[PDB]
């Protein structure tokens, strides 16, 4: 009912223009790990967790595609 | 004393047994030849005019039926009636019973009497029972009730309105009512 | 050959040897019928 | 066990024999059974999860017939 | 197109029908314990009730088939029940499995009735009080009946379950084609589909019990 | 074309088979009436049996309609 | 409209009472009688007898044998040889007597004695089934 | 026609057996009094 | 239950991917519409 | 060995609380739910889950299953429990 | 009718016998009902 | 041992009456159906 | 044309299926008569059941007529 | 012409459907006989029910005849 | 010619509809037997009802024969 | 000769109508069995009624056969 | 030839008419069961009547088969 | 060819005749239920009669199937 | 082609034969209702018999459907 918005105001909100430095900080962390090749230390539990978050943002992209074509089931044309 | 207390439910039950033949109005066959006559009394004496009344009614009805050619068979529930009737009426006699009066009559007594009336090979075309209907501590009256055979109840016209009726259910009902009327007579004659 | 015929064949022996014998004859008949079907097809 | 190990030789270290994979499936079955079914005051969810995985497996092999009833064309 | 749910399922080229037929026993765990969880409790209760409802009429020789008949009813019931799940393959819709379940059991029954019992076995082809001028005909009857008992078994499963399933499919299609048209009619068709699903559950259970009871009656006729 | 024509004819034929389920439902509910007139205290249970019978009888009828449409549209 | 009369050789349960329904275990099956029921006469077998009073309450008795008569004036006469309220019976004695009678049935060989054994058997089976 | 009628019994005997079996299944609190109120004492001569 | 603020990289990825998805959906819609209509016409 | 008294805490009879408590650290509470919603939308948009008659038969059988559970779940549960307690009482009485 | 495709017929006959006559019966034999105590 | 960690074999050991007579009845359910 | 001809034939065929609902209604109301003759005090309730049975039986019949018209006009 | 021919065939087919109403009327009046033999005092009321049943059964039959003529003359 | 041929076919079809009146007459007279075995004193009245039922059932049958001849000779 | 062909078809159709008389004779004699099991003393009279019913039911059947031959030979 | 096919069609049609004798035999033996459950002492005599009924019912059925073969081989 | 076509049609027609044996088996087992509810002590003997009836009814049905195959394969 | 057309027609015809199993199931469950209203203590056993009857009746019906598909797909 109304608890969904109670949580969404925390986590389902656009990122404020103040926290993008921390976003690119985490991005530079992960690209440093890719540069050194140290991602082998990440035990596969956290690797699976990161893969799940990646599929989550990929589903976000796909919901963007389905809202950007004004149709749910495939391309209406 | 106690019999006047045990009579009320016995009266209700016995008269409820005979409510059918009163509502359906079974009239009995006035053309048949075989007749059964049960007389209810006790084994004890000093009763006054009980056994004398029962014997007088049994003798009168035996005479009235034999005058019409009907072959009568007699039954006496009690030793007094058998003793009073055995001399003058010995050829006309089927079964007698004993040990009545010392203990109050129960439905076991009636079930017995009915059984040994049915396992006798005497298919009676009709019957009567003679007892002493109790009216008050001073007054009683020798009354008589009918006993219909299977063919009387089955061949009656007014029995056409009754349902799921065949010869088997009528046989069972007639046997149970023989027991019921014997029990009713036994409960009325002990007062 | 251990724990197979210990858990699969010992309990089923009284049934596979004496009780289901006519069942085995019927299975032979069924295989014969299925083969005669799949032949003419 | 996995979710803790980070070595690819583990993939070779495992017993890929008939008895090996048989014991693996049996261990998984007994783990599931003891976690969800082999408990007093148990739930129906321990069976509904199996039924849901079975419906997924059923939709898997029926996709080769279900891709011929596609609504769109792309 | 329409019968794509009765075609032998293949996943990655392998005959998944093997796994689909091997699954139903996986839903009946067993335990050496004396007091165990709710699933095995209810399942043991149901197995006892079924054994009592089926095996009571038999003599001591017929009650040796108790394992076989309880196993048969459990297998057929679980297969028919799992067959109601979406996109599932129901191996009792196949004439193969039903024929291979019906011919062996009926044939073993009649063979165990002919091995011993042979005089009473040949006598059962004639009712007791049959009149003389009707003796011969009423012999050519029974045998053909006795010859169509296995068929009538297998078909009675197949042609039932299949039909049921196909029905639930066709009506379903209706709902789909009715989605973009009158909505109250869509809801009415969907309620029809729900009632039909309930009927199909009842028919799955009843068909299992029917197959098992007919095999049991054949067995009692020869024991 | 002869295919559409015979599809119509076969649909009508397969539809004829609903008469038996009509008669069966009639018999089921008439017997229900009789059995309830005999032992009304069992009413609920009787009704249960009635429903079961109905479900099966009309089931057969629906099978007929199945074939009817299976000839009219699916071919 | 229905005047009930439920009685025993020694006890009168009802007498001209106005009830709405009465269930009886006739030798030819069970049936429930209401007002204006078709006139019938039957003999009973061991079984329950449920009497529904107009207030919606049900009294349950157990009758061994006797007779029932529904009449044209909606008057019902139910006369039982041995009528006992349910709470006067116990299940253990019923089951034990049933087992004894079954044993004597498998043991007996004469026709009439076997019939009496079977009668007592069905009596005890109806006892157990009616109790619980 | 029930089986005991074929055997030669009568509804008096059926009723006796049934009432006896119903009296036996009584709890002992009532069994003595119920066997007393329903016993038979008559004797055929 | 107290909610938890998602890491900023995850939210930025979410929203950037969402906007890229809207753009890609519009682009492919406009790209497929002409060929779709042309094949619909050429089929008849 | 005695049996534990409770199972695995499955939400909606399909997903155990392990998944939600494992995804809670990084994506909060609505994380798993929005992941599932995105998965469903990507499935029924890219024609992964084709819509057909089987869709409505699936909805009907799922409705009948959920109704049967929600209706006769307490009955079967306390019935199994009562069978167990009757057997336990009988056994202890024979001790 | 795919039910008449006699090519995949063994694939249906073989596991059923492996399931109806061995596995399910081996699970039934492990369903033992003991005698009630005194 | 409490009755919730006891095996049917352990119960047969505690109450030798509860054993199933695998000699008079060799085939499942190892007992007549009425006693089941 | 053969399509109209077979439409007529299939309409007649599908119409044949009303015989079963005729027989079912006959059975329902005959049983109602019987059950009311045994327990007239239940009359109203009996009639209720009768109506129910009728509704279902004729329902099947109407289904038949459905197919009849579905072949005669809708095609 | 094929239209007249199939009109004859479909008229015969639709006419076949009077058998069910024949059987239903038979059942109704047989049950009436039975129920009157059981409780003759309800005779009049029983007859009433009988008539009702008849009216419905033959109604279905007339529907069949309807379609028969609807194919034989109205087309 | 196709008209005579379909006239034969439709006459046979319309004739099929006498089966229901056969079954209805069977039911009527069987019920008459039963009801007379139950209450023979009502015999005459029972027979009256029987006749009535028969008259109606065979009436339907004759209607069928009507259509049969109406297709065989009148066209 | 489409005429001979349709004569065969119509003869078969008109022959179909003997099923109702078969069922009616079955019902008549089954009811006779029941009514005699009830009141065996009326046996003879019951049998009389049975015969009557049979005569009428099979009569209808013969009518069907009539039309069958009337199409097979007389035309 | 149309004359060599219509024989097949008419044979099938005339064969349809065995359903009534099937139903009649079913009714006869079911009533026999009921009447024997009522009055088992009359068993033999009951069976006699049963046989008679059967003989007549199946007789009608055989008549149908008669016509079937009379169209299939004798023409 | 017209021969194969009419073979299909006649096979379907001859198959129609199993409805009567279906109804007869239904009647037999329903009567068995009733007669066993009346006199359960005769159960075994009743079942015997039931089997007999079934054997005959389905026999007729098989005869129908006979003709069906006799037209479908043997010709 | 004429083969597909007659396959449709014969499939419809063979499907017609489910009416008898519909009626038989109706009769079986109606008799079950009646026999349970008479002797409810035998309920379970009665139900058993009912199931048996059903199994056989629907069996015949399935046979009909067998032939239907045997003409529709296997040829």
């Amino acid at each position: 009912l109304a608890t969904f918005w109670y949580y969404a105001k925390v986590e389902l909100v656009p990122p404020t223009p103040a926290e993008i430095p921390r976003a690119i900080q985490s991005l530079k962390k992960i690209v440093n790990s890719a540069q050194t090749g140290s991602f082998k230390q990440l035990t596969v539990k956290e690797a699976v967790l990161n893969g799940l978050v990646a599929t989550e943002v990929l589903m976000w992209f796909y919901v963007g595609e389905i809202i950007g074509k004004r149709g749910i089931i495939g391309y209406d044309v | 004393a106690r019999a006047e207390r045990e009579l009320k439910p016995a009266r209700i039950y016995g008269l409820g047994s005979l409510a059918l033949y009163e509502k359906a109005d079974i009239k009995g066959p006035e053309d048949k030849k075989k007749h059964l006559l049960i007389g209810v009394s006790s084994d004890r004496g000093l009763c006054g005019a009980i056994h004398s009344s029962i014997a007088k009614q049994m003798k009168s009805e035996v005479a009235t039926l034999t005058a019409a050619g009907k072959e009568v068979m007699l039954v006496g529930i009690g030793d007094k009636i058998r003793g009073i009737l055995y001399r003058t009426h010995s050829d006309q006699f089927l079964v007698a019973f004993k040990e009545v009066g010392r203990k109050p009559p129960t439905f076991g007594d009636a079930s017995v009497i009915a059984l040994e009336l049915l396992n006798s090979g005497y298919e009676f075309d009709e019957g009567s029972i003679i007892f002493n209907k109790f009216r008050s501590v001073i007054s009683y009256k020798t009354e008589e009730k009918p006993i219909f055979s299977l063919n009387t109840v089955a061949s009656a016209d007014s029995m056409s309105i009754y349902d799921d009726i065949d010869a088997d259910v009528l046989q069972n009902y007639q046997e149970y009512n023989l027991a019921n009327i014997i029990y009713y007579s036994l409960k009325e004659s002990t007062t | 050959l251990q724990s197979i015929i210990k858990n699969i064949w010992i309990p089923m022996k009284p049934y596979y040897t004496k009780v289901y014998q006519e069942i085995w004859i019927g299975m032979g008949l069924m295989g014969f019928i299925v083969y005669k079907i799949r032949a003419a097809d | 066990e996995v979710k803790l190990g980070e070595l690819p030789s583990w993939i070779l270290m495992r017993d890929f024999s008939p008895s090996g994979i048989f014991g693996a499936f049996q261990r998984g079955y007994y783990r599931y059974y003891n976690k969800y079914i082999n408990v007093k005051k148990g739930s129906i969810s321990g069976i509904t999860m199996v039924l849901a995985c079975y419906v997924l497996f059923s939709y898997s092999f029926s996709y080769k017939h279900l891709k011929h009833e596609r609504l769109r064309k792309y | 197109n329409l019968f794509a749910s009765f075609i032998a399922p293949t996943i990655l080229g392998l005959p998944a029908a093997v796994l689909i037929i091997l699954f139903p026993p996986l839903l009946i765990p067993t335990s050496k314990y004396l007091i165990n969880n709710r699933l095995i409790t209810t399942q043991q209760w149901l197995i006892k009730l079924t054994s009592k409802q089926m095996m009571t009429m038999h003599n001591t020789k017929g009650r040796t088939w108790s394992l076989m008949l309880v196993s048969l009813i459990i297998f057929i019931a679980t297969t028919n029940l799992l067959g109601l799940l979406p996109h599932s393959f129901t191996p009792t819709t196949q004439l193969s499995m039903n024929l291979a379940m019906a011919i062996p059991l009926w044939a073993g029954t009649v063979i165990m009735g002919f091995r011993s019992k042979i005089k009473n076995a040949l006598a059962h082809f004639l009712p007791q009080g049959t009149p003389t001028p009707l003796i011969p005909m009423l012999v050519i009857i029974e045998t053909i009946s006795l010859l169509i008992q296995p068929m009538a078994l297998a078909v009675r499963l197949t042609a039932n379950i299949t039909a049921g399933h196909l029905l639930m499919h066709l009506i379903g299609s209706a709902t789909l084609a009715m989605s973009t048209i009158n909505l109250p009619s869509t809801l009415i068709i969907f309620t029809i589909l729900i009632l039909l699903t309930i009927l199909e559950i009842a028919v799955a259970l009843i068909q299992a019990y029917v197959f098992t009871l007919l095999v049991s009656l054949y067995l009692h006729d020869n024991t | 074309d002869i295919d559409t024509a015979a599809k119509f004819i076969g649909a009508g034929a397969a539809t004829v088979g609903v008469a038996g389920s009509g008669a069966g439902i009639g018999t089921v509910f008439g017997s229900l009436i009789i059995g309830y007139a005999r032992n009304p205290s069992l009413k609920q249970q009787l009704f249960s049996y009635a429903i079961l019978g109905f479900a099966l009888s009309e089931a057969m009828g629906l099978f007929c309609l199945m074939v009817a449409f299976l000839i009219l549209f699916a071919m | 409209q229905m005047s009930f009369t439920f009685a025993s050789p020694t006890q009168v349960f009802f007498n001209g009472a106005n009830v709405r329904q009465v269930d009886v275990p006739t030798l030819t099956g069970a049936f429930g009688i209401l007002a204006a029921h078709v006139p019938t006469l039957q003999v009973l077998r061991p079984g329950l007898v449920v009497v529904h009073a107009e207030d919606g309450t049900t009294s349950k008795y157990f009758v061994s044998s006797g007779s029932i008569a529904v009449n044209a004036d909606s008057s019902v006469q139910l006369l039982a040889e041995e009528a006992v309220t349910l709470d006067m019976l116990d299940l253990g004695a019923a089951k034990a007597n049933l087992e004894k009678a079954q044993a004597e049935l498998v043991g007996t060989a004469d026709e009439a004695t076997r019939a009496e054994i079977q009668i007592r058997i069905e009596a005890n089976e109806a006892l157990v089934k009616a109790l619980e | 026609v029930a089986y005991w009628r074929q055997a030669g019994l009568s509804y008096i005997r059926y009723s006796q057996i049934c009432a006896k079996a119903v009296r036996d299944a009584l709890k002992t609190e009532f069994k003595a009094n119920a066997e007393k109120t329903s016993g038979s004492n008559v004797k055929i001569v | 239950v107290p909610p938890v603020q998602v890491s900023p990289l995850i939210k930025l990825g979410r929203y950037s991917a969402l906007f890229l998805g809207v753009a890609y959906g519009a682009t492919r819609y406009n790209y497929l519409k002409p060929r779709a209509e042309e094949e619909r016409r050429i089929a008849a | 060995p005695p049996l534990p008294e409770y199972g695995g805490k499955v939400r909606y009879g399909l997903i155990p609380e392990e998944f939600f408590q494992f995804l809670y650290p990084k994506t909060g509470v609505t994380g798993p739910y929005v992941l599932g919603t995105g998965l469903i939308l990507y499935a029924l948009s890219k024609e992964i889950y084709v819509i057909s008659a089987e869709t409505f038969t699936a909805l009907s059988v799922l409705g009948v299953m959920v109704y049967g559970i929600k209706k006769y779940g307490p009955f079967v549960a306390d019935f199994a429990d009562k069978l167990n307690e009757q057997k336990l009482a009988q056994l202890e009485e024979a001790k | 009718m795919p039910q008449l495709n006699t090519t995949v017929w063994p694939t249906m006959i073989t596991p059923m016998l492996l399931t109806l006559f061995l596995i399910t019966q081996l699970k039934m034999l492990n369903t033992n009902y003991h005698l009630p105590p005194s | 041992i409490p009755f919730d960690q006891m095996t049917i074999e352990d119960l047969n050991e505690a109450f030798p009456e509860t054993k199933l007579d695998k000699k008079k009845y060799p085939y499942w359910p190892h007992q007549p159906i009425e006693n089941l």
